[PDB]
């Protein structure tokens, strides 16, 4: 019971951190692509 | 150096030795002006002084990074100005940049690099008006055009995924949480999948864990559908991630 509290306690924390990393990765993509899209699309529009 | 002659400066700050800034300018012969009148070219300052705040409050001058002129001294050739080389610009240069730049700060007439693109990006405002679904297809199309689509963190981009974390299919809190299925939704999201909480027509995949209690009902509900989802074991997504590459489904069916 003690041993595997420790195993669950840890597992639940890495869960938490992984959720932070997954969220930070989604936000990193959509944020970067939205800014790329703005800069890129103004080039395309002017090119056109 | 017989270049900076006929070009008139203003070293308003600099303390990099400030009194040596104009000295270095002097063996280059740059015309040294203590206080910038309407004639002068630009103003150079190693920091902000209150006079700098003034000339900011009156746009009638062009206000420059300290490093730029050092680079022009290390090009042994005047380097005409670029977005990073400034920290503020005059209205004549702003109307010139209304021809010569994208409105966010990416100059049309110069090719940009990592630190400059980071800067432009950090200066764009924060917004989320694009639907997650619009955005996913913008991204899916850009990675298709430029062949980024096999990139590992995007391998499930073209997968819409229902996940069997629901004791009742589609009922949003029959949620069987604390499941190792919760790690598989972190994983699918981390590698570009559209993880969904309803089994509508839009789904390409259902993912099944240990509990096969609902597979008869996924298989039955899938008799309804026009385009028909696969039902896959958890191990598909694992193995695809571990090999950095889509392993493909049919060994992982049901």
């Amino acid at each position: 019971q003690k041993e595997n509290e420790r195993l669950l306690r840890d597992w639940n924390d890495v869960q938490g951190r992984f959720e932070k990393c997954v969220s930070a990765k989604e936000a990193l993509e959509t944020d970067l692509y939205k800014r790329f899209i703005l800069v890129l699309n103004e080039k395309k529009t002017k090119i056109r | 150096s017989n270049i900076f002659e006929d070009v008139e400066f203003c070293v308003m700050s600099g303390t990099q030795p400030k009194p040596d800034l104009e000295n270095r300018i002097a063996e280059f012969g740059g015309y040294i002006v203590q206080n910038p009148g309407p004639d002068t070219y630009c103003v150079i300052a190693g920091s902000e002084n209150i006079r700098v705040k003034n000339i900011i409050l009156s746009n009638k001058h062009d206000v420059v990074k300290p490093a730029w002129l050092l680079e022009c001294f290390k090009t042994k050739s005047f380097v005409p100005w670029q977005p990073r080389f400034m920290i503020h610009m005059c209205p004549s240069t702003k109307e010139h940049f209304a021809r010569e730049y994208d409105c966010y700060g990416d100059s049309y007439f110069i090719d940009t690099d990592l630190n400059q693109l980071k800067e432009v990006f950090s200066g764009i405002k924060n917004s989320n008006e694009q639907t997650p679904e619009e955005m996913a297809s913008l991204i899916a199309d850009l990675e298709y055009r430029y062949s980024w689509d096999c990139s590992p963190l995007s391998m499930f981009r073209r997968h819409t995924v229902y996940l069997d974390s629901y004791a009742v299919i589609n009922d949003l809190s029959t949620k069987n949480e604390g499941t190792r299925l919760a790690i598989k939704a972190l994983e699918l999201r981390f590698h570009g999948a559209k993880v969904v909480s309803c089994l509508a027509e839009g789904v390409s995949h259902v993912i099944i864990g240990e509990d096969h209690s609902r597979v008869a009902d996924f298989k039955a509900f899938r008799r309804t559908f026009k385009r028909k989802f696969k039902i896959l074991k958890e191990s598909w997504v694992t193995d695809s991630i571990d090999k950095c590459e889509l392993q493909e489904e049919n060994q992982y069916l049901i």
